[PDB]
RNA sequence: CGCGACCUCAGAUCAGACGUGGCGACCCGCUGAAUUUAAGCAUAUUAGUCAGCGGAGGAAAAGAAACUAACCAGGAUUCCCUCAGUAACGGCGAGUGAACAGGGAAGAGCCCAGCGCCGAAUCCCCGCCCCGCGGCGGGGCGCGGGAAAUGUGGCGUACGGAAG
RNA sequence: AAAUACCGGCACGAGACCGAUAGUCAACAAGUACCGUAAGGGAAAGUUGAAAAGAACUUUGAAGAGAGAGUUCAAGAGGGCG
RNA sequence: CCGCCGCAGGUGCAGAUCUUGGUGGUAGUAGCAAAUAUUCAAACGAGAACUUUGAAGGCCGAAGUGGAGAAGGGUUCCAUGUGAACAGCAGUUGAACAUGGGUCAGUCGGUCCUGAGAGAUGGGCGAGCGCCGUUCCGAAGGGACGGGCGAUGGCCUCCGUUG
RNA sequence: GAAAAUCCGGGGGAGAGGGUGUAAAUCUCGCGCCGGGCCGUACCCAUAUCCGCAGCAGGUCUCCAAGGUGAACAGCCUCUGG
RNA sequence: CGACUCUUAGCGGUGGAUCACUCGGCUCGUGCGUCGAUGAAGAACGCAGCUAGCUGCGAGAAUUAAUGUGAAUUGCAGGUUGAUCAUCGACACUUCGAACGCACUUGCGGCCCCGGGUUCCUCCCGGGGCUACGCCUGUCUGAGCGUCGCU
């Protein structure tokens, strides 16, 4: 009954969403991310899966901030002034 | 909240609420049953708002 | 109609107040439009009246932060918003005045041995 | 579909190449400095011999006479219709009217990866000094320019065969005395030099 | 089940607004490479994780 | 018993500031295996390598001799050519393996503490005004507060230095 | 400081390289669809034509699917179609 | 796109229980055989062993094939269509497909309490990420009932309101 | 053979209350007044909505429970329901 | 005879090889060498007239302003004092996140301010500004049979 049987009793979860990380590893009974750890500060990464790395590293998201220094950076990061009007 | 529609239909549409019965849908959104106090006519201010 | 910024940009604070809650009516008399299913140019015209919403919240806020910082560019302290954000390692760095501070015993070196322009001859 | 299918090895659909293709492959190869000299006494010992010249290919039948050298007033030249009526004078004009009919395109991948067009290579002008000859005679097709202290074998026998219908100036023609001497004088322009 | 938290209420919402087909106006485009919704999801197909 | 200095500690949503996390190719500090090799294997080798941990920067680290040498002496660090697969290590087996000199790239030198002299000659902060600064700075202004003789600033550091 | 390092990051140039079972896992809605409780695993899939001119209208069938026509140099190019 | 002369290599396939993709014979074969069982008439429709309605004959037989919920599912719910593909025959039929519509609370749960337990801070250990431990080595309470000078709302009247 | 939230009664008697009233302080008495936000709520719950790659003879926690025969929630037969 | 079967060619299916392309790789070189409590990387969830994915974005939501550019956008509707693109320095940037009032249920607090309920005078509702730890310099109120001090 090992098998196909013991299938049927798989009705109770263990990991539910994480919130850092959105990843469906958040163990409930733990309450830490099997993905980022999330009651700890650091983000847990490995360096025995550089394939999990580039899954979430900069490249990933949005880059909603970090794309806006790049575009900022070729102006030496200018504040304040506005380009003469008409 | 189920006060601050009490206000927001009171305020845009001049009109009292008796209660508010707010659900969420499947679609993720609320709607606010705008229960009306009978001294003004629901099928009159929908008139108003511009729905038929 | 055609609504600009340049014409915006010089009125009174509590008119584009009211020139905005006439345009939060007028956008929700659309919003109506595109539920019950009538009149197609009451649809093209719900992106006139939102980016146009956008121009007059704009206008405030702009004008509500030149009137902060005329008041508080003479003072010592200003509110963060105010403050210039260039990079966080930047923000760091040591001041303009702070990097001109050489030693009283380096003012001394650098005023007995000046390095001179000086040339051989071949 | 990948869960089962075979991942590692030359021989599996996906996964490497047998021996990856490396960085440091020796790619350069030095020669001698002497053997570099004896390839150009070599080159330009056989660009006089006209036998060999069309031999190589290059229209050279109404060249007037000569390993050709030409009069110092075309170091002097600014623009190349000044440079097209010269090499009509000197009529080597009809090598790079072969050089236009040999404009066609290339044959593969090489017109892909940049290296779309290919042409014949025409007459090279090789100079002393520089008052515009290179600025005159580049944007003819077929010539290449050389100055006479810095000679290329690769533009002196281009493909590795001689004989290139190489175009001389006076003051240029002169130098080729003192850069590699005679049998008996040494080379002026080089430390320990004579020629072969 | 019927007892649902707020948060997970949300993420069925969204998934649910993603399972619509393509529009037909969208493949009559210049730059037309649709033809189809491919990460359309069923119920008894794929279990949505969770 | 009381008020006062002080030392050593508390507490504050006290006034200002600052650290955290990420990226991590390169760089610095630790920690640290076994495949493998020795036709077995345990020391060795793999290898101070992979993995684990912390920390940066635009480069880091190193750096102006408690040096090399033994010459007729050179003269911070770093890197490149070479020394050199050399001296040396090693079941002296397998294997490991520098440095100096030399030739170059660049080349830049220096500051305290201690010892002493100068009425702490020094320093941070608040209030007031003034040009004025999207790197809060220069000047005036107060028997305003604080730091500090359990040592601040100047002179001065091995090449010597101070005073007359 | 300088010479020095740089398989990440921004913006670039070039190749005796690879040419869709190759080259990055990814030339495409690719770290996507999908699988595993999770750590993690992880695809397949480029091409109508010069221009949609993408097959009007007639006619069989319930429609799919046809026969005529029509566009085009070509449908012996008919919507995953050199 | 190719011949010649040189150069270069990821340069020649029948095999590797080779890798990937495709297609054969087997073969219109095995199979569509668990839990009693369906028949008649009519309707809609191009079309009926299956759909719908009536009339029969049956089964489950209250520890049920009934009526509801927890866990799980996530729109599967309900209507209106078409009936390409899917539902191992069919189909006017569906939990398929496409358009829509639908979950209303002081009282029902969640919130709240604590259980076994989890887990900060002080502390201890720790190369370090951290870890131990949960009252043990801690100055671990920011609450009230009381007394005057000031003070704000109210005829500072006398309390609320403050230090 | 659970804690804790929570609630109530008691024992004490610091206090407060008014001076014969227009009584006071006070009340767990009877009416009156105002308010109650936030999230879940559809449906399947199993020989077809869950888990076993699937409408898989497997597995998966409970509530209600008619008549006859009978010791009987045994088996068989029937009613509502399907 | 035929039928069945084999062989070959034509045509037709099946299948996607070959070849030809190539807005993609890989490799090498170059310049630059910039994230974050002023809220990063990441994640969630939203937003278009018709839009699921992809990008773009943040309740001002396929973007506002500004400067440049000078007539489109386009699958289809609709309406020069600058359309549309690029740039981007002004503004804006919901929720989790080092994540910051205490908790992860988006659940419960506090204090000061404002506005409705009012005409301060409390409950109530909504809105706003604060409320995380470690530390630094100064400040403030303290503590000690610490050290002494004066009566």
């Amino acid at each position: 009954t090992k098998g196909t049987s013991s299938f049927g009793k798989r009705r109770n979860k263990t990991h539910t969403l994480c919130r850092r990380c959105g990843s469906k590893a958040y163990h409930l009974q733990k309450s830490t991310c099997g993905k980022c750890g999330y009651p700890a500060k650091r983000k847990r990464k490995y360096n025995w899966s550089a394939k999990a790395k580039r899954r979430n590293t900069t490249g990933t998201g949005r880059m909603r901030h970090l794309k806006i220094v790049y575009r900022r950076f070729r102006h030496g990061f200018r504040e304040g002034t506005t380009p003469k009007p008409k | 909240n189920k006060h601050q529609i009490k206000q927001a239909v009171k305020k845009l549409y001049d009109i009292d609420v008796a209660k508010v019965n707010t659900l969420i849908r499947p679609d993720g959104e609320k709607k606010a049953y705008v229960r009306l106090a009978p001294d003004y006519d629901a099928l009159d201010v929908a008139n108003k708002i511009g729905i038929i | 109609a055609k609504i600009k910024a340049r014409d915006l940009r010089g009125k009174k604070k509590e008119e584009l107040l009211k020139q905005l809650d006439d345009l939060k009516v007028e956008l929700s008399q659309l919003r109506v439009a595109k539920v019950t299913g009538g009149a197609a140019s009451k649809l093209s015209k719900i992106r006139v009246v939102r980016k146009s919403i956008a121009r007059v919240l704009t206008v405030i806020n702009q004008t509500q932060k030149e009137n902060l910082r005329k008041f508080y560019k003479g003072k010592k302290y200003k509110p963060l918003d105010l403050r210039p954000k260039k990079t966080r390692a930047m923000r760091r760095r040591l001041n303009k005045h702070e990097e001109s501070l050489k030693t009283k015993k380096q003012q001394r070196k650098e005023r007995l041995y000046p390095l001179r322009k000086y040339a051989v001859k071949a | 579909h990948r869960s089962g299918q075979g991942a590692f090895g030359n021989m599996c659909r996906g996964g490497r190449m047998f021996a990856p293709t490396k960085t440091w492959r020796r790619w350069h190869r030095r020669v001698n400095t002497t053997q570099k000299r004896y390839a150009i006494c070599s080159a330009l010992a056989a660009s006089a011999l006209p036998a060999l010249v069309m031999s190589k290919g290059h229209r050279i039948e109404e060249v007037p006479e000569l390993p050709l050298v030409v009069e110092d007033k075309v170091e002097g030249y600014k623009k190349t219709k000044e440079a097209v009526l010269l090499l009509k004078k000197l009529k080597a004009w009809n090598d790079i009217k072969k050089v236009y009919a040999s404009q066609r395109m290339r044959a593969g991948k090489g017109k892909m990866r940049n290296r779309r067009r290919i042409q014949r290579r025409g007459p090279c002008v090789i100079y002393n000094e520089d008052n515009g000859i290179v600025k005159a005679f580049r944007n003819i097709p077929g010539i290449t320019l050389l100055n006479v202290t810095k000679l290329n074998i690769l533009k002196l026998a281009p493909g590795g065969h001689v004989g290139r219908f190489c175009i001389w100036t006076e003051s240029a023609f002169r130098k080729l005395d003192d850069l590699y001497g005679t049998w008996r004088k040494a080379a002026s322009l080089k430390s320990n030099y004579n020629l072969p | 089940s019927s007892h649902k938290t707020f948060r997970i209420k949300r993420f069925l919402a969204k998934k649910q607004k993603q399972n619509r087909p393509i529009p037909q106006w969208i493949w009559m485009k210049t730059g037309n490479k649709i033809r189809y919704n491919s990460k359309r999801r069923h119920w008894r197909r794929t279990k949505l994780g969770l």
